[PDB]
């Protein structure tokens, strides 16, 4: 007739700890970060106009991917059976994202790319010529 | 001794309630970090509510707070 | 410090780079014993002695 | 004596090392998809500043003075260039050497000396772990700060409460002698560092929904 | 004889291979069956794995622990913790009559509107999976709620742990 | 542990275990969920009948359950009472209100060390039976003591 | 037979919280930079596109760092077509860089325009095998 | 010597010999040419019959399969699946995309150190035969998993 | 420690890859170069991610990196 609650799991640590302590507050800064970009300028428009999705696109992929963006880029075009090209030239210092992410479509997968490339590179796709364009920005 | 006897036992001390977690989820009523919420009200120590202590060496057996007070129960009798 | 590689030195800053026509990179950096790179995604460091 | 003390404190402090390292090093993917600074970064590879915040504030002066304010704001560290977005590995990644060199000269040749030996040896012990903690969360919290600093800066220029950086750049053909030539000659400045406004109108007012 | 996959959801049959096996005394591999299937055993092995039951006054309550007996971050079912959905059903043959009530519960970790949503979804995977295994859809109801109340608190970690949560009600009549 | 006290003063888990299954022994309703704690006791066993008057025998009962409550650190309790229909709404709401005072003033003497001591009743508004026959005797009317310890 | 629980699980209740910080930390930002990313339509985006006459289909390794006029004039050569400007040329040049191994003439004349920016704008015209090179004052 | 790795963690060659040669004894294709692997499964060994569920003896060959996977450093896994021709078109590639999808999601779940795995299904575009007797008895119906080697 | 054991043996050491060569057409698992493409996850040594342990030595056990900090964790207490 012994007792027992719900939760009862392998040990833990202290320094794991501590890291949720901070990990939660600096959630908490970035949620109402978010919420007060939100409200004080309005979107406009979804980078879906410019990449659409179309067909073999639909073939799906679990990535984890931490460094510069072009050969990536090149691995997605020679899944796609798409021809790269690049447009403008990339700067000195390099473009670093990093993508821990599991089963998306390989469209859903460029917009992520596509919306963490910032303001220095952007990216096309011209499917009735299956072309996929790399373009980077024109400053400097 | 055993903070969680006759249950299942210990698991690890939670640095942030600082308390033992017994295998049957209760805290326990044990502490494992000094900084834990303990019911403090005694304490041991000369040149309280002052200064503290004057580190300094003294001549004679005279023993004065920090801010000027003496206590005569911390100096000697003669 | 100076270094000739074709991977992607990350973590303890450098003053100036080139790359030659074919991705081998150069970078001038201050005295540091480890390194840190992106070979293929996965982050990597490098035990540089003598300093 | 309480060298047995000291050198299990050595002892106790390195193995709580090693093994806080072991952890954090096996927490590897969240660490830097929490910590990320790249996606942070400005426009022209600047790293941006630091801003600190305090709230209802009171300060007596001495006898019969005080002050008091509502909102301060403080700029910690001026912004600057980079070639590389910081990580986290200068700031919570521990040192780490093993102590090879216990000193044999009092060795135990009774049992009351290897009782004293011991008990000396496992305070020393823990008092090394508690050390080892003291520095992991004074290095937790410094990081904190600065990651704290940092978005409370984007949030403030959100809300049209900093001026940003300004920029100017230079541009030139072809330069030098006939021997050393450059295609290129493009000159990046910046005049303007990123400050607090002083003015009434310039505010900003938030809503939510 | 039997299949890990919920027995492909067929009403099973356990206590003949016990007598057969036993044979292999009659009444003591049936009185054997009896002292199994009885129901203080049933809830002495749901206390043997982390499972709570409240019996009170006219209505019962079981109280389910996330996760391990789901998947994380995700409306996925772990596959590893089928004897505790088997003696779920097995428990839940008993009271044929009346409704039932299913909860989900988060901490407070993220956006609202994201944990309502994740508590929806479990609650809808659940009630699903009561549905499934033989009881209609007519007495079956299913909420998520947030962090809107708590049995714990949100300060100290395993507090926070305690405090994600499935909850299960039902009435007698 | 020469200045650093080990364990919080006058408690130990084997003693909680052991009067907790005493109490349920007893068959005196006790349920843990959580942090929280709550406390059923019957009626007929501690009151006289419709009626604030006490039984010589039942300050046994409320002097080791006041045991078992100082063993726990505390901020808050609460204490409800609920009743059978018996004549009138105010009847037995003033009944229900009554007896609160009475437990709760007797606690608040004992020794525990609680911040607050919440009291209310509500007389026969909430049952937990539909099975209605009994008078006293009936489990709906009852006394319930509910409590969180914190930290 | 034995089904295999996952490797790396967040069996810990400390870094399920952590893992759970993770993920709203990562939608979140992702939030962040879809609103605050600035877009073009295709509907009248300023690339030049493909001509696709048959003059334009060859392979070329080509490599150039410098003034645009020779490299323009050069490239018209080789598709056998006129070439023509439009305004003046600045003190300045406008410089482009382009090195390439194995691609096509049409999209090199669009990467062209592409550094080209605001100083300038090219153009094609297939039925009179001309190519105008347009300056911007 | 002491400090750095004498060879890649988890490697001994011999034993990985002795896992192809058993994986090539139990039936199932190992093919390799270059630094391009390729293994090969027929799916009546792993599904039901034209369903997208696991068999739960597969288990074990597929513990086999991911224990032979982590040997290798890597990048990219490409899952391919094939099927015979059943009722209409969409109907065989979704079939063949579920079931792709399923053994890619439980190995990404597993320890396998790549970057990249890409999964697709064609259903009966490119079969291996042309006899085209059974169903899924048919040896063209199957599951491919190619990489290349890298250093 | 045989690095192309069960086959016909080590070949050679290709150092453009920095690997061993089996006997049969396969690599190994070993290395034989220190330019190796190496996964390195653990390291020892002090004033990491700074600059390096100061050449010069101080009377007491205090030791300071070059770029100024200093790092008790590898110093000597009190």
């Amino acid at each position: 007739m012994k007792f027992k609650k719900p939760p009862i799991n392998n040990p833990s640590d202290d320094a794991t700890i501590k890291l949720a302590e901070a990990a939660v507050s600096v959630s908490d800064s970035m949620l109402e970060m978010a919420k007060v970009e939100k409200v004080i300028t309005p979107p406009s428009k979804d980078n879906t106009l410019t990449i659409p999705n179309a067909y073999n696109l639909q073939a799906r992929a679990s990535v984890d991917w931490s460094g510069p963006i072009e050969e990536l880029t090149a691995r997605i075009a020679k899944a796609a059976h798409f021809r790269f090209r690049v447009l403008g030239k990339s700067p000195s210092v390099p473009v670093l994202i990093s993508i821990s992410t599991k089963d998306e479509s390989l469209a859903e997968i460029l917009r992520d790319i596509d919306y963490q490339a910032g303001k220095k590179a952007s990216i096309h796709v011209y499917p009735n010529s299956q072309v996929v364009e790399l373009r980077y920005a024109k400053i400097y | 001794d055993g903070c969680c006897s006759k249950m299942g036992g210990i698991n690890y001390c939670d640095s942030s309630a600082g308390r033992l977690v017994c295998n049957n989820g209760f805290y326990s009523t044990c502490y494992c970090t000094r900084h834990a919420v303990m019911d403090l009200q005694f304490l041991m120590g000369c040149c309280l509510w002052h200064g503290g202590v004057y580190p300094q060496l003294n001549s004679s057996g005279l023993v004065v707070c920090n801010d000027g007070y003496v206590s005569e129960e911390c100096s000697l009798q003669k | 410090m100076y270094v000739r590689t074709n991977l992607t030195i990350l973590s303890p800053g450098w003053l100036a780079s080139m790359t030659s026509a074919d991705g081998t990179h150069a970078y001038e950096m201050q005295k540091s014993p480890v390194l840190l790179v992106s070979w293929h995604g996965k982050v990597m460091q490098l035990k540089v002695e003598g300093l | 004596k309480e060298t047995a003390l000291s050198v299990g404190a050595q002892a106790g402090l390195a193995w709580r090392a090693k093994i806080i390292d072991e952890q954090l090093n096996k927490q590897a993917r969240n660490l830097d998809a929490i910590y990320d600074f790249n996606s942070l970064v400005l426009e022209h590879n600047i790293l941006p500043p630091v801003l600190l915040e305090g709230r209802n504030t009171l300060n007596l002066a001495d006898a019969q003075s005080i002050r008091i304010s509502d909102r301060t704001y403080k700029v910690a560290k001026q912004a600057h260039f980079i070639t590389t977005p910081p990580t986290w590995r200068q700031y919570l990644w521990m040192d780490y050497v093993k102590p090879e060199a216990p000193n044999v000269t009092l060795l135990p040749k009774t049992k009351a000396e290897k009782e004293i030996w011991c008990i000396y040896t496992e305070r020393g012990w823990k008092n090394g772990i508690d050390q080892a903690n003291t520095i992991l969360e004074e290095n937790i919290a410094r990081i904190k700060e600065d990651f704290g600093g940092m978005i409370l800066y984007r949030k403030l220029l959100a809300m049209n409460m900093v001026s940003p950086p300004y920029v100017s750049h230079t541009d030139l053909g072809v330069t030098g002698d006939g021997s050393e030539i450059h295609i290129d000659d493009r000159v990046l400045r910046i005049t303007a560092l990123p400050e607090l406004n002083v003015n009434s109108a310039e505010w900003r007012a938030a809503v939510a929904k | 004889c039997f299949h890990p996959p919920y027995n492909n959801f067929q009403p099973d049959r356990r206590a003949v291979k016990r007598v057969g096996v036993d044979t292999g005394g009659g009444t003591v591999g049936l009185v054997a069956s009896i002292y199994r299937d009885s129901k203080r055993k049933i809830i002495r092995d749901l206390q043997k794995q982390d499972i709570q039951y409240v019996e009170y006054g006219d209505t019962r309550t079981l109280i389910i622990p996330t996760d391990k007996y789901f998947m994380f971050s995700s409306p996925r079912l772990n596959e590893i913790c089928y004897p505790g959905l088997n003696n779920v059903i097995r428990l839940l043959n008993f009271y044929p009559q009346s409704t039932i009530y299913v909860a989900g519960f988060t901490d407070n970790v993220g956006s609202r509107s994201h944990k309502r949503k994740l508590s929806q979804a479990q609650a809808e995977t659940m009630m699903t999976f009561l549905w499934a295994n033989g009881i209609a859809a007519k007495r079956l109801k299913a909420e998520g709620y947030g962090d809107k109340n708590a049995i714990s608190d949100n300060a100290i970690i395993h507090g926070s742990a305690q405090n994600r949560r499935i909850e299960i009600q039902w009435f007698t009549s | 542990v020469p200045k650093l006290p080990c364990r919080v003063d006058g408690a130990c888990d084997a003693t909680i275990i052991k009067m907790m299954t005493d109490l349920n022994k007893k068959g005196i309703k006790v349920a843990s969920v959580g942090q929280n704690y709550l406390i059923s006791i019957p009626a007929s066993a501690l009151f006289a009948d419709q009626s604030p008057r006490l039984n010589w025998a039942s300050y046994s009962l409320l002097n080791e359950i006041a045991a078992f409550l100082k063993q726990f650190r505390k901020i808050a309790i609460t204490v409800t009472s609920y009743s059978s229909k018996y004549v009138s709404v105010k009847r037995e709401r003033a009944l229900t209100l009554a007896r609160s005072r009475v437990v709760s003033e007797y606690l608040w003497s004992q020794g525990v060390d609680s911040r607050i001591i919440f009291t209310q009743g509500l007389g026969s508004d909430k049952p937990i039976t539909s099975y209605t026959l009994g008078g006293d005797r009936s489990p709906n009317a009852r006394v319930e003591i509910t409590f969180r310890r914190a930290v």
